[PDB]
């Protein structure tokens, strides 16, 4: 939130009354949770991609198997199809 | 014309004023030369040598090739050569003036 | 600055002041197109640069109406002449133009829905004449002091140019403290007409 | 005799 | 134009989940047979998958 | 008649042109002419290739072949028939010339 | 926010109302960890979406 | 470290060269021998993509000027997504993702210098490939091996070191500048 | 071929002696129903393409130099792989020509849009269709009890189809 | 409203003084500016406002600019300007009006018409004297181009004196074919960029 | 078993160069730097490296050379002293053998054909038939001496044009190779046998962007054939470098020091192609007998040179052994159709026969094809020149500028007089006086030849070609007799120099003695270069910030490429380099 | 289609960018003359 | 309807008049090359129908034509390699379309043949006779 071009309007309005973006403003006011580039790189390395096309490392544990390997690409779990929880449909269409 | 000029200007073979005048006349009545409405440097040098030979001891080849004024002075000195020779001398002077206009060129021998 | 640009241009020293885009101030050495450069040179308003001219140059003094005012072409004189020519150029650009405006007028009507303001006049001046000015300089007439222009057809206002007294433009213009900006409002296409 | 080592042989 | 409707295709792997389940089960059975070294079992299971 | 269209909202009712993002007829003609001229200039960027006899249009190929028929049956280099229907001279040097 | 989009918005600024969102603001709006990158999200999401 | 060619070179097998450039800095040239005796279809696909012989179907079928969208310091060096250089879409010269040919022996074992064709499905190969960087047991039988590396392995390792990350996303841009076919060497 | 001879000559790469190459294609013996000129490049492309059925040797396809023929007529061979069974069988005409015949969509208007119509296929018409999908991925293919229509195809496509059929046992 | 206002060389000013031209006709006032700006132009005038000078004097100014400032070289069979006129008498008149300007400005203009040995005479003229301007019928110009006696390599100006007849079928569209050849030359890229401009003087449109 | 090679197949040009940018590789587009190729070809050492204790301590200024054919101009100077200059242009004469054919077509359509007064008018179908005017050739003076000016034609292309236009054989024409790349304008003397002036003029082509113009001068008897064939004793080189870093003062200082100190007389890459495999590589392969690999490398170089050959070579390489004969047949047919040189057409036909027929499927047929190939002598000469370059580099590394018990030219001798032998076979190896130095000598020559596979040039002998006779003694370093330089400012590189044909067209004479700034040099303006040239040069300008353009005219004594001197002075990059591919 | 689309985009850009042209008397556009920026009587404050 | 496409039989006829106009159902500037026109089939003109040498060889290879006999137009017709549509006088002309060699001698009797086809037959070793006929003979 440091160094905004909307500081004048913010002072005029927000400080007097709440705005729809109050939560966003609070988040911007709060300091960033990634303090250093070293921490950023550590978190990025920890990050894991599942849908990527290429292979994935498995040195962590041989017994650990991927869902695609266990069940294959053409098979997906029977998601609970309900108004509250709607799953993706037709993975064949999804492919391309 | 160039072959005759070579065989005559050859140091071993001495020249005469009459022969130089004849060569000047032939260069005037040349065919395969450049249009004369500048002139080739080789022909200009040969003609300057012929003119300094005609001048009867006034060796001014360097002056002719360096300064255009030398061409006017030689034209005034010469009297026998009249006609196309005047135009030839004028165009040679123009060509040498154009050549001397350039000094950026460096002869890094 | 490229060789071709220099070939199609030619340096020239301005004996007097010419306010055209290809002109200059007295003693200015500038690269000008061959056509207008030859025009000025034959008219006597400019001359080919030389060492003696650069060290000092003769110019035109209207008091005697002759090219008989010798002046040294030093840095301070060059700066002052540049400033004076800039002032005169702004004045001439404002006076010899017709500030077009495209606004919306619902139906036929007689005036525009959104009146023009000093900010709008300044922006149009920058867009057309490429002149930057403080909007406070622009002053509307008595008829337009309260609600802006708010009228189609031919309109004009006043543009104040300070510094004329310092620079010495007393007798070189009609009024050295004012400039008449002449405006023309019109209904234009949707893309050109905003607001 | 350093050129022999400098210029390696090639057989296309 | 709009001729993709003349070739509209619906994948049985998506419109019949039992077929996909059995296909995966037969693939795993074939892999197990190959690991064990059996040949007749792999041949029969692959042929049944093809017939399905 | 006017092509009526199934609407999806009152904005389609208010709409007059079916494709507002499409230039009017005159602008379409201008843009098409500019595009065709640009394509033609791109094609002609290289010189006018002198295509052989076999590549000439159907109405020049046979005439040229008949004109040069005798030379084809009696082979000797330097035989050229100055036919009239051949490709016209461009007027400038070209890479293919 | 690129020069072409800015050109288009400038051209059609009288039919369009614009709101700005820095990358930080957009990331907060969507609610994703700061260490994750929109480039990573784009690479993950499918190309045949719509 | 030292690099040993995994298998024995075969004069019959085709050779494909590619130059790798990182952030505008040239590194060298990598030569790959494709196992044409065991996987002719994938060999032809890879060779055609590297050479640019075929024209365009959905995108220029040419590895030239394409980045390595996924690099890991010590697992793989992947790249060659002709259609979506970001690394999402997978395309083939044949026009459709072709299936895996055979994982028997030479084409089923992944080794250090080995190269393979990445696929988004267990039976849909494409354009993007990856060089291995160490014995990858878990990849055996899953990804088809297209060939081995003869020269430029140092270039591949340097590219991995420069633009690698356990996340997989490259740190610095690295791409292919000039790729084509070669002769036996 | 990817090369543009005219563009190369214009740039200065190739010599100006390739004007004929830039103008008209290289001479050949055009593939016709009365002359089976087997293009080695076409057959090589068929071999490289990932088809499910093995093809025969091009040396076997070409006649000797069973008797030699200038046109290049040979009786149908057998399947390349005896173990495998071809799901479809293709019959030859009374003259031995293959089924592929190219028609036009609007012959009355002389429309330049042509479609190939394969016939005399007796086995799995749909397996034949799938092979045609592999060969011509981008073309529209329809199947009927009596014929298979491949649209946006012409004499070149008929030649490719006939090469594929000859590579097969048929 | 003045030749003095118009940017003209002293040679052109002397030429017009010799011709006794002192005040520009409105057609000249309107056309000199554009022809100097180097845009394809169509000048129209009611038969005697000075179209000849209007489309000649600016073209000669441009040719002098090319020869001196740009220093474009002059070749043998590649003229700078091609002028077209239907009748032999008009060709001769244009040759005179161009010869006065050529004598004034150092340029050279030729003209040819039907004679006893037309081919021999024209070829001899071309071989002998390289020219800057050629005033000739479009039919003869096309003959020369097709026989590659002349080339459009250095051609930069095309002028038509009777555009109506020249572009109509009354003159076989020879001017149209020549202009299409000029357009092809302009499109051609391997030669130095020549922005050939066409001027059409026409008492009727 | 198909032929093969060793290096990668890189197509220098593009499949469709529509934007002017011809080079396909990005670095080649930005400028081709042949430093690595020169190092591999023998140009290991530099005079500045010898002088300075360190090597490449200061990066040489960058320059780009011969981006336009007019940039490089070469004029020959024969032993007689007469220079090769374009005097006058003579066109091929034709004789009309037939009368124009006309057909009568109806003059009017209203009048019926049945009317006797029907009016018909003639229309011409054929203007007539013409035949080249073969002149009369005296039997006492069969040898014809002429001068040839070629804009961007290789010597092989010129010979092919003479052969197919005139129907003569290659041994009937003798043209001495001219240093410098063939891309630039080159004017040289030439001698032909059994040809007449009219047909020799017909052999030219005047109406092409790249003019190839011939002109005879006089007839000569067969007795003076050897005298005419004697190697040229000079070359006038005019060069124009487009983008050179630095300033006028420093550029002139560099050129002054180079002229004063001379430059090494290396055999520039014009002798050995720039491809991955060189002429000497092909020669050593043939000598050791691997004719299969030799022909494979030949086809590889041809493919790199030509696009269509590149298209077909890859198809042949990747063709299944079943369809390879058909691919070879298609390649041969395509070569014949595009009218490639007869030697390559026959080579491809023989390759097709070798792959098709089992009778020819043996190394004997390949050996026969290689023997029929007419390039063997050229490849062997290239190998000898490579050996000479290596030995000269070793000599300079060991001894240096100073001369100690070294071979000199027999007119205290100087380094300029110092000479080294180039072994053109066993006859040269015997007759020539190799230097008597402990490190460098005939023994080291033989060792280098054996280790690089060039032992044949010492084991056996090679004939001296009549067109360009051998020169066994080649000086170590050379100094230009005359050297003039000019520097201009043109950051966008629009400068140009007029060519000899341009001067002839504008009717002025051609002077070869010195650079003609007033006539030859054109000041920078947009109207100096083509739009294609600007599109090609924009990529170079986006990389090389060279504000200075250098126009130089130099004289070189016997046979030397000015690019060697320019390499020793600057770091030069060739925008146009396809001319270096000697074959095809 | 690519050429037509490019031409349409160029036409739209040309017809929508140069909303107004400087007066010909001040500077003739057809003669290549252009007017520079005169910031003499300007201000720096964000007015 | 011309300007509106296919319209239902129901109605909407008001905006269609060209349809009714069509329902109710330059050369002058070009010269005549000859009295009969170009490519005029005047009586007695020799306009032979093509007979591909490749087609004849294919028929021989398949087995519809016996090489051991002297081939004639009657034999071709009976073998059904040609149809009655293309039997007009003067008959057929042999054309070597895409044929470079004839592996075996062939003896033929057609009404005309190309020089290339005759050369190919003679080189192969067969024979050709141009049996030109009248209508009665044919
Ligand atoms: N400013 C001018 N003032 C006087 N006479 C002019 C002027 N311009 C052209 N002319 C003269 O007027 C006459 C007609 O000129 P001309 O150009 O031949 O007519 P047109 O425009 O029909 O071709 C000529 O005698 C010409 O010299
Ligand atoms: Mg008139």
């Amino acid at each position: 939130a440091v160094g905004r071009q909307e500081s004048i309007h913010n002072s005029n309005n927000i400080r007097g009354g709440m705005h729809s973006s109050h939560s966003l403003d609070l988040i911007m006011r709060q300091p960033r949770r990634v303090k250093t580039p070293e921490q950023l790189r550590a978190l990025r390395d920890r990050l894991r991609f599942i849908g990527v096309t290429g292979p994935m490392p498995q040195a962590t544990s041989v017994s650990t198997k991927s869902y695609t390997d266990t069940y294959g690409s053409r098979l997906r779990p029977r998601y609970p199809e309900s108004w509250d929880t709607v799953p993706p449909h037709q993975p064949s269409r999804e492919l391309l | 014309w160039l072959e005759a000029c070579h065989i005559y200007l050859t140091a071993g073979r001495k020249l005469t004023v009459s022969c130089a005048e004849a060569l000047i006349t032939l260069r005037g009545r040349c065919k395969d030369g450049g249009v004369l409405r500048p002139l080739d440097f080789v022909s200009v040098t040969l003609l300057a040598q012929l003119l300094e030979v005609v001048s009867h001891g006034c060796c001014s080849a360097d002056d002719l090739v360096a300064s255009p004024v030398a061409w006017d002075k030689v034209r005034q000195t010469i009297q026998g050569a009249i006609g196309e020779d005047e135009n030839t001398i004028q165009l040679l002077r123009a060509g040498r003036l154009c050549v001397a206009d350039r000094q950026a060129t460096g002869s890094l021998v | 600055m490229a060789p071709e640009l220099q070939l199609e241009y030619m340096p020239v020293l301005f004996t007097r002041t010419i306010l055209g885009p290809q002109g200059g101030f007295a003693g200015e050495e500038r690269l000008v197109k061959l056509e207008v450069a030859r025009k000025y040179m034959e008219a006597g308003h400019a001359v080919t640069p030389t060492e003696e001219l650069r060290r000092g140059l003769w110019c035109y003094n209207p008091d005697t109406d002759k090219y008989d005012c010798f002046i040294e072409r030093n840095e301070e004189f060059l700066d002052f002449a540049a400033r004076k020519r800039q002032w005169l150029d702004v004045y001439w650009r404002v006076n010899t133009g017709y500030l077009l405006f495209g606004r919306q007028s619902w139906g036929q009507g007689f005036l525009i829905n959104c009146p023009l303001r000093k900010r709008d006049v300044a922006q149009k001046l920058w867009e057309q004449y490429k002149v930057r000015i403080d909007p406070r300089l622009i002053e509307f007439r008595e008829k337009d002091r309260r609600t802006g222009i708010q009228e189609l057809g031919h309109n004009w206002c006043w543009l104040y140019l300070p510094g004329a007294e310092e620079l010495g433009i007393n007798r070189e213009v009609y009024d050295n403290k004012r400039v008449k900006v002449r405006i023309h409002v019109r209904k234009m296409n949707s893309m050109f007409a905003l607001y | 005799a350093a050129a022999a080592a400098a210029a390696a042989a090639a057989a296309a | 134009y709009n001729f993709e409707e003349k070739f509209v295709y619906f994948s049985p792997f998506d419109y019949d989940r039992t077929f996909a389940l059995v296909d995966q089960c037969l693939e795993r059975a074939e892999t197990i047979f190959n690991e064990i070294g059996d040949v007749e079992g792999a041949i029969r299971v692959l042929q049944q998958r093809k017939e399905m | 008649l006017v092509k009526r269209h199934k609407i999806t909202n009152n904005q389609m009712l208010l709409m007059r042109r079916r494709e507002p993002y499409k230039p009017t007829m005159k602008d379409r003609q201008e843009i098409a002419d500019r595009a065709k001229l640009e394509e033609f200039e791109r094609k002609n960027a290289d010189g006018l290739m002198f295509v052989p006899e076999k590549a000439l249009p159907p109405w020049q190929k046979s005439l040229a072949h008949n004109a040069k028929a005798l030379g084809s049956r009696i082979n000797f280099r330097g035989f050229r028939v100055r036919v009239a229907d051949g490709q016209d001279e461009p007027g400038f040097p070209t890479p293919f010339r | 926010d690129i020069p072409q989009v800015r050109k288009r918005i400038w051209r059609v600024r009288h039919i369009v109302k614009v709101d700005v969102l820095d990358l930080d603001e957009a990331k907060a709006l969507i609610g994703v960890p700061e260490h994750i990158s929109f480039t990573d999200l784009a690479s993950q999401l499918p190309p045949s979406f719509g | 470290l030292q690099y040993f060619v995994p298998y024995e070179r075969d004069e019959v097998n085709p050779v494909v060269f590619m130059d790798v450039t990182v952030e505008g800095d040239a590194l060298g040239r990598v030569s790959v021998e494709l196992f044409h005796d065991i996987v002719p279809k994938t060999t032809e696909n890879f060779r055609s993509l590297c050479t640019g012989e075929r024209g365009y179907s959905q995108c220029p079928l040419f590895y030239k000027g394409i980045p390595f969208h996924r690099v890991i310091p010590g697992f793989i060096v992947q790249g060659g997504d002709i259609l979506l250089k970001d690394g999402r879409g997978n395309v083939s010269v044949f026009g459709f993702p072709f299936p895996d040919e055979s994982f028997e022996g030479k084409a089923g074992k992944h080794l250090r210098g080995t190269v393979a064709m990445a696929h988004s499905a267990p039976n849909q190969n494409g354009s993007q490939f990856f060089f291995n960087l160490a014995r990858n047991d878990h990849l055996d039988g899953k990804f088809v091996v297209c060939g081995q590396v003869i020269d430029g392995w140092e270039v591949v390792d340097r590219v991995a070191v420069l633009s690698g990350s356990s996340c997989g996303t490259p740190v610095s841009r690295a791409w292919i500048t000039e790729c084509g076919q070669s002769s036996g060497d | 071929s990817p090369t543009d001879v005219a563009a190369n000559i214009s740039a200065g790469a190739m010599p100006p002696e390739a004007n004929v190459a830039a103008a008209l294609p290289v001479p050949r013996i055009q593939y016709s129903k009365w002359n089976r000129a087997l293009r080695s490049d076409v057959y090589d492309e068929l071999l490289k393409l990932p088809l499910r059925y093995k093809l025969h040797d091009f040396a076997k396809l070409c006649p000797p130099q069973g008797r030699d023929s200038a046109v290049g007529y040979l009786p149908p061979l057998g399947p390349a792989d005896p173990l495998d069974t071809i799901p479809f069988f293709v019959h030859r005409s009374s003259n031995g020509v293959l089924p592929g015949k190219v028609f036009s969509m609007h012959p009355r208007n002389l429309m330049p849009a042509f479609y190939l119509r394969i016939q005399q296929v007796e086995g799995d018409m749909f397996r034949f269709e799938e092979e045609l999908l592999k060969i011509f991925p981008t073309k529209k293919i329809f199947v009927r009890s009596h014929s298979i229509y491949v649209y946006n195809v012409a004499l070149d496509g008929r030649m490719v189809l006939h090469h594929w059929l000859l590579g097969l046992g048929f | 409203t003045s030749f003095e206002d118009m940017p003209l060389y002293p040679e052109l000013r002397s030429a017009l003084r010799q011709l006794r031209i002192t005040t520009p006709s409105p057609i000249q006032q309107s056309a000199v500016e554009v022809i100097m700006q180097r845009k394809d132009t169509v000048v129209a005038a009611p038969h005697g406002e000075g179209k000849t000078l209007a489309y000649l004097l600016p073209l000669y100014q441009n040719m002098i600019k090319d020869r001196d400032v740009y220093k474009i070289p002059l070749r043998e069979r590649r003229p700078r300007m091609i002028l077209l006129a239907p009748t032999r008498e008009l060709i001769a008149q244009l040759h005179h009006v161009c010869s006065v300007l050529g004598e004034a400005t150092g340029l050279h203009a030729i003209s040819f018409t039907s004679r006893k040995r037309a081919n021999h005479r024209l070829s001899r003229l071309l071989k002998q004297q390289l020219v800057d301007v050629m005033i000739m019928d479009p039919k003869i110009v096309l003959r020369l181009i097709r026989a590659r006696r002349v080339f459009l390599d250095d051609l930069r100006y095309v002028a038509v004196d009777e555009a109506d007849g020249m572009l109509s079928s009354q003159h076989d569209h020879d001017a149209v074919h020549l202009l299409m050849k000029v357009q092809k030359r302009v499109m051609f890229k391997h030669l130095w960029p020549v922005q050939t401009q066409t001027v059409f003087a026409t008492a009727f449109i | 078993m198909k032929v093969s090679s060793r290096g990668p197949i890189v197509r220098w040009a593009l499949s469709r160069p529509t934007s002017g940018l011809v080079s396909s590789p990005s670095e080649w587009r930005c400028g081709r730097d042949l430093s690595d190729e020169e190092k591999h070809s023998g140009l290991l050492l530099r005079i500045r490296d010898i002088c300075q204790p360190l090597a490449k301590n200061d990066q040489l200024p960058v320059a780009v050379v011969k981006a336009q054919p007019s940039d490089l101009q070469v004029n020959e100077v024969d032993a007689v002293g007469d220079v090769a200059a374009l005097s006058k242009v003579v066109k091929g004469k034709w004789r009309k053998i037939s009368r124009q054919k006309t057909l009568l077509i109806e003059d009017d359509a209203r009048t019926p054909f049945s009317d006797p007064s029907k009016s018909f008018s003639p229309r011409v179908q054929s203007y007539g038939e013409y035949v080249r005017l073969t002149g009369k050739l005296p039997r006492d003076l069969p040898v014809l001496r002429f001068v040839l000016y070629r804009d961007s034609y290789s010597l092989n292309s010129v010979e092919n044009r003479l052969g197919y236009v005139l129907s003569l054989q290659p041994d009937c024409v003798f043209l001495r190779d001219q240093p410098g790349g063939s891309f630039g304008c080159i004017t040289q003397h030439g001698v032909c046998l059994g040809v007449t002036k009219e047909i020799l003029s017909h052999a030219s082509r005047h109406y092409n962007l790249h003019p190839l113009i011939f002109e005879p001068r006089e007839y000569f008897s067969t007795d003076k054939l050897h005298s005419l064939l004697q190697g040229a004793r000079g070359h006038h080189h005019r060069v124009l470098l487009r983008c050179v870093e630095g300033s006028q003062d420093t550029i002139r200082a560099l050129l002054k020091k180079t002229a004063e100190r001379g430059f090494i007389n290396y055999f520039w890459l014009d002798r050995f192609s720039v491809g991955t495999n060189r002429f000497f590589d092909m020669a050593v392969l043939a000598a050791r007998g691997d004719y299969l690999k030799s022909i494979g490398a030949l086809l590889h170089c041809v493919a790199e040179s030509n696009g269509v050959h590149y298209d077909h070579f890859l198809k042949y390489l990747n063709a299944d052994p079943s369809t390879v004969p058909g691919i070879a047949q298609t390649w041969a047919t395509t070569a014949k159709h595009m009218r490639s040189p007869n030697w390559i057409v026959q080579l491809l036909r023989g390759l097709h026969k070798y792959h098709a027929d089992a009778e020819c499927g043996k190394s004997s047929y390949l050996a026969e094809l290689w023997s029929a190939l007419p390039m063997r002598e050229a490849l062997r000469r290239s190998a000898a020149e490579f050996v000479w370059n290596a030995m000269a580099s070793q000599r300079l590394l060991s001894k240096g500028l100073n001369v100690v018990e070294g071979d000199v030219v027999r007119m205290t001798f100087k380094i300029t007089d110092v000479v080294l032998p180039v072994p053109y076979g066993s006859v040269a190896a015997n007759n020539c006086l190799f230097p008597h130095l402990s490190p460098l000598d005939k023994k080291l020559y033989v060792e280098f030849a054996t280790k690089h596979g060039m032992s044949f040039l010492f084991d056996e002998q090679m004939p001296s070609p009549l067109s360009n006779p051998l020169q066994f003694y080649r000086h170590l370093i050379t100094k230009p007799v005359n050297m003039q330089v000019s520097v201009i400012r043109d950051p966008n590189s629009l400068t140009s120099i007029k060519s000899d044909l341009a001067v002839m067209q504008e009717r002025k004479l051609v002077q070869i003695g010195d650079i003609d700034y007033s006539t030859r040099v054109r000041e920078p303006c947009v109207y100096n270069v083509s739009e294609r040239f600007t599109e090609k040069m924009e990529e170079i300008l986006k990389t090389h910030r060279g504000p200075n353009s250098v126009v130089l005219s130099c004289y070189l004594p016997e046979d030397s490429s000015p690019f060697v001197m320019l390499r020793e002075v600057f770091d030069l990059r060739h925008a146009s380099f396809h001319d270096l591919y000697g074959l095809l | 289609a690519a050429a037509a689309a490019a031409a349409a985009a160029a036409a739209a850009a040309a017809a929508a960018a140069a909303a107004a042209a400087a007066a010909a008397a001040a500077a003739a556009a057809a003669a290549a003359a252009a007017a520079a920026a005169a910031a003499a009587a300007a201000a720096a404050a964000a007015a | 309807m011309i300007k509106m496409g296919w319209m239902k039989i129901g109605g909407s006829w008001k905006y269609s008049r060209g349809y009714n106009d069509r329902r109710r159902v330059r050369f002058m500037l070009a010269p005549r090359v000859s009295a009969g026109g170009p490519r005029n089939r005047y009586e007695g003109k020799l306009v032979f129908s093509p007979l591909r040498l490749s087609k004849l060889l294919w028929a021989i290879d398949t087995g519809r034509i016996n090489p051991n006999e002297v081939i004639t137009l009657y034999h071709l017709r009976q073998a059904n390699v040609v149809g009655e549509r293309e039997i007009v006088w003067p008959g057929f002309v042999l054309i070597s379309n895409g044929v470079r060699r004839v592996p075996y001698p062939i003896h033929i009797e057609l009404q005309n043949a190309s020089a290339e086809s005759i050369r190919l037959i003679e080189e192969a070793g067969g024979s050709f006779t141009c049996v030109y006929m009248t209508h009665e003979g044919l």
